[PDB]
């Protein structure tokens, strides 16, 4: 109904995925998805609201209830969102992946009558097609995307990227039975498209995020303050999070370039508070700015005015898991090189990475630490190391030598939180890294640890200087 | 002598008192003008299915409806359309309890338990050819009373 | 555990001296938050015993009694005249439902002997007579819900909620 | 709507008729020949040529052997060398199906569109504001007759009014652009 | 017959604007919903049917039902890509239709206002309509006799009317579009795509993680591949009326309301349109 | 021994209603009954029917309870609510096909059981299409009225 | 000839003394008779200048400003600052018509240069705080239409349509 | 900072001497990039005055003039006719929005007084007669957009649209 | 709170000096809007006593007086012969209602002592003899309604309504 604000943002190495899990496809290119911005805005808003509610009332509310409270700005099944997002990526005209030709009919030869796995690899600057049947044919091809020779190295060096590249790299072709040449050609052609689209990674995607506001949706009960809180949540999203895939590991990190209010009475305390990030001389200044914004919303800003509404719902402790910001855990270091930083994040977050190996020993707590702060991992009861030891370093009863005890994680008595921590595959990582830049050529590595609700009053002191050590070793 | 007009008078009395908001009354008036022609064209059972589908037979409104059979202080709550369909449903059921087509104890024990309203619909399906012939004048009187007493938009 | 006792709401006030544990527990079954009463229980096949009104066992599925359910134990002056029972919180007819219940409840119900001495002939009686609704909202609605006039200020509705929702069959004998 | 393999000329949709509808058109024509000095023998001859095949699905102006109509009904057709081209000008084929199969085809050949009402405060669908409307596809053909009794005005009507009466609006939903109709006048089409 | 079904994909690839897309998608939905069965030596043993390659790919040799599940997901994506690539726009029948209808309306003495609007992003019109509903769980408003996606006249009228409400009051809105007591003065046709730069449909995805979810323990992506209307597709529709002093609001309302959305999920910037042209023909 | 569409729908809905234990399954079945009728019209009976079969995920044990539903009033549909609902609607449609003598119970149970018979079911449904689309939408309209009447809106 | 002056109707009123004619001719354009206001004109692509409000030519089609037409040339210290037009009574954006005009009518609107030293960032404004409605009743709907309260007691309907018929875009700076 | 000039496109050769700058800054708002025009600006409520063609304000939303935004200052022979204004780059109706903006731009549109001595009843005009298109390529797309003849051999790409997009209205008086 | 004064309309002039507050407030329930007198109150069980004419309380529901309900307060010399009433705007028996009231009111009506010595014999009387309405218009609707005699010569329009509607009953003693 009317333009509210306009934010020129900048994402570094976004890993946006579309229907094919890539930023480009045969039909269009899309580096920034407005639906992802909306979803991450709502996710950060819920994190920020539980942060607030816990820094005043010590209470934590379900995501359902939080979004039911904010459904006047973000909309729900019962009400249309009052805010309309409009991404404008400059240069965002028609671009798509076109495979002008690929010179197979030699790979098809060495494939027939067999059952082989056709692996690919794009380093050496020429696409080779490894075959586990012991042959490596170099493939000639012409595409529309020009992999800049920096992207090949960024993918070959980053152990996380080259890991998530296993899924876009191979097919197990079975030509034992009736197998013409044409359909094998299309199979390998789509495999090559799926592999090449993965390398559409650009550095410094720059877009303009407009926000429109429906005024017709009146100040029903607490619209203005809900909206201000949502705009603060959007700023916190732009400051602490990124867009796209693996934002917990620095990719897609956002950075402000320009903010412009158009309705002072609502946002003129976000306009300047984001101007507070167009120039960041040192790391300490940035950490101070972040603590400033974080504290502002904590006590000084709006109030408990709408938390007094009886629509929220306190979380069950043993059946729910919510996240919230902890102001203490906000290490900042100057970057001097972004690609190497992203590659060292793996040293930070891998159980055999030579930074957490040099910050944590006994390996058990190490596993434990990552299992509690590195999202889901695939541990299985086969060779003892899981037996008891890591179960011990997570008991909420039973000792205090580990500074982190999961709420209902029980010794052989796993009911819900045990399976959630050890089996639930889709678990975000609490330890997160981000990279920021300003209008100057200053770049900083934030490393933070979101506070979760399955920690039984974690020792905020041990993990705090674990985080400075990690942030040092990876920069 | 046309006693179905007296039965319509007393049923209309009960439902005209049980509808607090005037919008509910006007909705009942539209129901009365439509559903009698509908049961003429389409038969009793399709119209009854339509009615109970638009009536929202929750145990709440079911209980207010049961209390109407005795109290004359009961009230029908809900949206105007919902209560109008419930009022027309009470009209039909009232005609059925009177004229002895259905025992009142069976009707009440069915409106209570959800596992028995199905048996109620089964019995009504068995009796529909009789009901279709009997209730025509009663429903026409209901419609006349509605368009006589309740004003329209 | 969690025990609840039944409070009939007739036009005969046997209620000034009927309960000691007003709330006792940290909850109730019935609730009132400015939308009227909620979670009202209905009991069918029984009728009141208006002379010290209590629920006598009839067998007419049309004879129903509506009351509120509040936690507590009767007077420690009973247990030779009531019918206690336990049901899993979904096996009870509850009107104006607003929440969900604790899946397992013990229920004390005021109860009378069948008194096989004279034919129980019941009549459907309402709740009229503003004086009666006033001493009803005085006896039970005040002591059991001191939310009256302290958090509930629109008491106009709660009295219409008993003038229309509440009703029952009475022995009159 | 039609899906058909094995035809050089492809078709997205095809005309469908039954022998029932053709018999009703024939009945109309016979009745008006009995009650007036009018004889539409060209129409009668084409229609009874088609009716001679009653009892099996046929195709007039096409080489269709098989087809799936409205994605439910598999039909095997067979040619007929009559091809009424003045009522089906666009060279669109005309299927004539049996009455037991053509009823379902024709009935699922109408367009059921859902419409809603938006609660203009929450900008979502109003409660209960959802309904469907059946439409007859564009290019559907109906057959009617306009009979007139003798009068000096009937002459002016049939020679001046009906000769300049080409397009009208029928039915409802006119502001949704759903009523426009052309009138052909068999008199000068056949 | 069943051979129709095993060949429907070939027919899609080889006709590309001349099969009924509605029935084609309805039929290939049977293949999609019996995928595991159409892959048990019941591919008719053809050589062009895309069902062949799903016997050549080995996704999980351990458990066969998981393998069929992943093959089915791949096939859903492949069907989306097939429709988006092969089914393209041939909007000459549409220009003929609109020109003939314009002549018809001129003969009826209407003032015609023909409007061309181009989509700027991927549009979603009729997301709850049946087209791909039995494959994608999402639809596009599709005319199965024009064989084209379209924008219903009622949506265009409703959006224009809600804007005219929001601007000039409900009373003027009813003076223009009528109420339960007076009929409207402005008629709208459906909008059909007359021209495009490229693909008419394109694939897309929506992946709710925290939609009606208690907590992060409930979090899980559920991706939804679906079809959308590609950008740079031009639609055309008519606006005709008799009373002259109703063209002023229409004139004003058109350029604005298209900037804001016109189909589904405009809140995240999907169904945005540009006003390409507006011509007015006064009945003289 | 002929049951009219509404009587047939009543007796089908009875078993479907007693077979859905958890109330959320009933509430999802309500939405199935409210949308699948217009789906059957728009997309055809056969496509919608195999769509329903697929959305049920018969799971080889959902199928066994679905089959026990035909015999005894003691059966129970277990699984996810949004899958149990589709299995109950599949039962609705199968009950119609069987009691109307259009398709045999043994053949339908087979075509649901394993892979080869499924394509024969496709063939048979294309042969029997005009017999089915004749009046099944009235039976389903009755099912929809019953489900709107006897199951609370979510 | 015929000449009218377009008067803005914002919530900020220098609307008092800028023009001359109150009666002028035997007839006016904008009428308020028995059914509300009539023939309200609207100007698109403009915004008011609320501090001593005049119409400021923007060029965004979204920005619009409504006002009413009353005959008169403005205070005749002018022909340098107000816009003078000559339209054939059919290009006018009349809202709520009853009767049209002689197909030539001259319009005076409060105009000013678009002031190319400031970012003209406009904002939408409605008419609420019915005290404002009463003062505008007093300031034009009394000055011009003193027929009100002497002929028309339809003040409720001319109150409820001001909040309905007039909403504009201002500069707010 | 940043300033542009609005060059409307009539059939007339009356738009030759409109310029003072060729590029000035480092950017033109309108683009012609291997697909035709981009970022075309519409001004509604204005009719061209091909009699020494400038824009004349009307009061009709059906009147509108399309054109382009070239970078520069008008002629130095102004301060009496044109109208300069500063807008935040989102209050422009840009046809074929290709890129982004800078959020505050100063613009000059060729304005003419309404000349209230004749009824300003205007009529539409579409640019046909491609010889004027092929010479307007020379005039405006070879004096400023000399990319024509430099890299872009597809100048029929812009013939197709100048014959199909850049329409307008004109007083024709 | 808004407080209204009621006044009978007899054929005899005994209403000249009984109203003092003409308006005072801001609205009149009884109107004259293009159709005659509007929103008139009729009262049951009271006749008129033209000899010092005021509403005498009888018990005959067949007797009634139709009266004007204006903004007023009786003569500030009251409270011994004028029934004061506070009624929530729905007990008022209003006919020819156009607009609604804000759900409360105080009404002062001209009472008289029953005079329990003469058998009250009530007669139906209807206003006729246009002379009588010719002076009732000025003693009432030119004293109370400052509107008409400024708007319409359609006062025979309300004359026909006076003769039409305001019937009443008298005591004959």
């Amino acid at each position: 109904e009317e333009l509210l604000m306009s934010l020129k943002l900048k994402a570094l190495y976004p890993l946006t995925g579309g229907y094919n899990r890539h930023s480009i496809n045969p039909f269009y290119e899309e580096l920034v998805r407005p639906t992802e911005i909306k979803g991450l805005w709502r996710w950060w808003n819920r994190v920020l609201f539980n942060t607030l509610a816990y820094s005043t009332k010590g209470k934590l509310y379900t995501y359902e209830s939080i979004d039911r409270l904010f459904e006047d700005v973000f909309g729900s099944e019962n009400k249309k969102s009052a805010v309309r997002l409009e991404v404008i990526t400059d240069e965002g005209n028609d671009n798509r992946f076109e495979l002008s030709y690929v010179e197979l009919d030699k790979v098809i030869d060495c494939l027939r009558n067999y059952k082989r796995k056709v692996s690919l690899d794009f380093i050496d600057n020429t696409l080779i097609a490894e075959i586990e049947g012991s042959t490596k044919i170099p493939i000639s091809f012409k595409s529309n995307l020009d992999i800049d020779k920096i992207i090949k190295d960024l993918v070959h060096n980053n152990k996380l990227l080259s890991f998530e590249l296993l899924g876009f790299k191979s097919v197990e072709i079975d030509a034992t039975k009736i197998s013409d040449k044409k359909i094998l050609k299309e199979i390998l052609r789509d495999l090559i498209t799926n592999y090449l689209e993965y390398f559409n990674i650009k550095q410094e995607v720059t877009f303009t995020l407009n926000i429109y506001l429906d005024k017709s949706r009146e100040h029903k009960q607490n619209f203005e303050d809900k909206l201000k809180f949502a705009l603060y949540s959007l700023l916190v999203f732009i400051l602490l999070g990124g867009i796209g895939r693996k934002t917990s590991r620095g990719f897609g990190s956002l950075s402000i370039i320009d903010v412009k209010c158009y309705d002072n009475s609502i946002c003129k305390k976000i306009e300047d508070l984001a101007k507070n990030f167009l120039k960041i001389s040192s790391g300490n200044e940035l950490k101070s700015k972040i603590e400033s914004i974080l504290d502002c919303i904590k006590n000084s800003c709006i109030d408990t005015l709408y938390i007094e509404n009886n629509i929220l719902s306190e979380i069950d402790p043993k059946k729910n898991v919510v996240y919230f910001i902890n102001s203490d855990l906000f290490e900042v270091k100057r970057i001097n090189d972004k690609e190497k930083v992203l590659a060292n994040i793996y040293k930070a977050v891998s159980s055999e990475g030579c930074c957490i190996k040099s910050i944590i020993t006994d390996k058990y707590v190490r596993k434990s630490f990552l299992i509690a702060f590195g999202g889901y991992r695939k541990v299985e009861k086969d060779k003892g190391l899981d037996i008891g030891f890591i179960k011990n370093y997570l008991c909420e009863t039973c000792e205090t030598v580990s500074s982190f005890n999961i709420v209902d994680f029980l010794l052989s008595e796993g009911s819900f939180m045990s399976d959630y921590i050890l089996q639930y595959e889709h678990r975000n990582s609490l330890l997160r890294f981000k990279l920021i830049s300003d209008n100057s050529n200053n770049s900083y590595l934030i490393g933070y640890i979101l506070h979760s609700s399955y920690f039984k009053k974690i020792d905020i002191k041990y993990v705090r200087c674990i985080l400075e050590k990690l942030t040092y070793c990876v920069i | 002598y046309e006693e179905d007009y007296k039965l319509a008078l007393e049923a209309f009395k009960k439902v005209f008192n049980a509808l607090t908001h005037y919008g509910a009354k006007q909705a009942f008036r539209s129901r009365a003008r439509d559903l009698v022609e509908e049961i003429y064209n389409s038969g009793f059972i399709p119209t009854f299915f339509y009615i109970i589908s638009k009536a929202e037979l929750n145990s709440d409104s079911l209980d207010s409806l049961i209390s109407l059979f005795s109290s004359d202080n009961a009230i029908l709550r809900g949206s105007d359309e919902n209560v109008s369909y419930s009022a027309y449903l009470f009209i039909i059921l009232y005609y059925l309890i009177k004229r002895g087509i259905i025992e009142q104890k069976f009707l009440i024990q069915a409106l209570r338990c959800e596992k028995t309203r199905l048996d109620l619909i089964d019995k009504l399906y068995n009796l529909a050819p009789i009901i279709s012939a009997k209730i025509r004048t009663y429903l026409l009187a209901i419609k006349r009373l509605s368009e006589a007493l309740i004003e329209a938009r | 555990s969690t025990q609840r006792e039944y409070v009939f709401i007739p036009i005969t006030n046997s209620i000034t001296i009927d309960v000691k544990i007003t709330i006792g527990g940290s909850d109730h079954i019935t609730n009132i938050d400015e939308r009227g009463i909620h979670n009202v229980l209905v009991i069918t096949g029984y009728a009141v015993d208006e002379k010290n009104g209590r629920l006598v066992p009839t067998l007419d599925p049309c004879d129903y009694v509506k009351g509120i359910l509040v936690a507590g134990t009767p007077q420690q002056a009973q247990s030779n005249d009531f019918l206690t029972l336990k049901l899993p919180a979904n096996k009870l007819y509850l009107i104006r439902k607003k929440g969900n219940i604790s899946d397992d409840l013990k229920i004390y119900i005021p109860y009378s002997s069948p008194d096989a001495r004279n034919s129980m002939k019941t009549k459907p009686v309402s709740i009229s007579d503003d004086t009666i609704v006033n001493n009803i909202i005085k006896e039970v609605f005040d002591k059991i819900y001191n939310i009256t006039q302290k958090e509930k200020v629109k008491i106009e509705k709660v009295k219409e909620d008993i003038k229309e929702l509440f009703s029952y069959y009475a022995l009159e004998q | 709507r039609i899906i058909e393999i094995d035809s050089a000329k492809p078709y997205v949709w095809v005309y469908v008729t039954t022998y029932e509808l053709l018999k009703k058109v024939k009945l109309y024509l016979d009745s008006i020949s009995q009650l007036s000095n009018a004889s539409f023998s060209n129409l009668k001859n084409k229609i009874d040529t088609i009716l001679a095949k009653e009892g099996k699905n046929i195709t007039l102006d096409s080489d269709l052997k098989s087809a799936i109509l409205n994605e439910d009904f598999y039909v095997e057709l067979e040619a007929l060398n009559n091809k009424i081209p003045s009522i089906i000008n666009a060279g669109v084929p005309l299927l004539v199906l049996e009455d037991s199969i053509g009823r379902e085809v024709i009935n699922r050949s109408l367009i059921r569109v859902r419409r809603i009402r938006i609660d203009r405060d929450k900008k979502v669908v109003e409660t209960g504001g959802l309904w469907s409307e059946e439409y007859v596809p564009m290019k559907t053909i109906f057959f009617s007759v306009l009979l007139g009794k003798e009068s000096k005005e009937s002459a002016i009507f049939a020679s001046c009014i009906l000769r300049n009466l080409r397009y009208v609006i029928l039915g409802g939903k006119e502001t949704i652009g759903k009523g426009i109709v052309e009138l052909r006048w068999v008199k000068d089409v056949i | 017959a069943i051979d129709f079904l095993v060949n429907i994909l070939e027919l899609i690839k080889e006709k590309q604007c001349n099969i009924n897309l509605f029935s084609a998608i309805s039929l290939t939905s049977i293949v999609y919903n019996n995928f595991g069965e159409f892959l048990s030596n019941n591919q008719s043993y053809s050589t062009n049917n895309p069902l062949l390659k799903y016997h050549i790919i080995i996704l999980n040799d351990k458990n066969k039902t998981k393998d069929v599940e992943e093959k089915r997901n791949i096939f859903k994506r492949e069907v989306a890509e097939l429709i988006s690539r092969n089914f393209k726009l041939d909007g000459e029948k549409v220009r003929n239709y609109f020109d003939s209808l314009k002549e018809v309306l001129k003969s009826l003495k209407y003032t015609i206002v023909d409007v061309e609007i181009t989509t700027r992003t991927r549009a979603l019109i009729g997301v709850s309509t049946s087209l791909g509903k039995l494959i994608f769980g999402s639809g596009i408003s599709f005319d199965p006799y024009m064989n084209l996606p379209y924008i219903p006249a009622s949506e265009i009228k409703g959006i224009v009317r809600s804007y005219i409400e929001g601007k000039l009051g409900e009373q003027e809105a009813e003076e223009i579009f009528g109420n339960e007591e007076r009929e409207g003065n402005v008629n709208f046709t459906d909008a059909y795509p007359t021209r495009s730069k490229d693909f008419l449909f394109v694939p897309d995805v929506i992946t709710p993680h925290y939609n009606g979810k208690k907590s992060e323990a409930d979090a899980e992506p559920r991706p939804v591949i679906h079809l959308t209307i590609a950008p740079k597709v031009t639609f055309r529709f008519l606006i005709y009326y008799k009373r002259e002093d109703v063209g002023k609001p229409i004139c004003d309302s058109m350029p604005i309301i298209l900037i804001r959305g016109l189909g589904a999920r405009s809140s995240v910037g999907y169904s945005l349109f540009e006003l390409r042209k507006i011509e007015v023909i006064k009945a003289a």
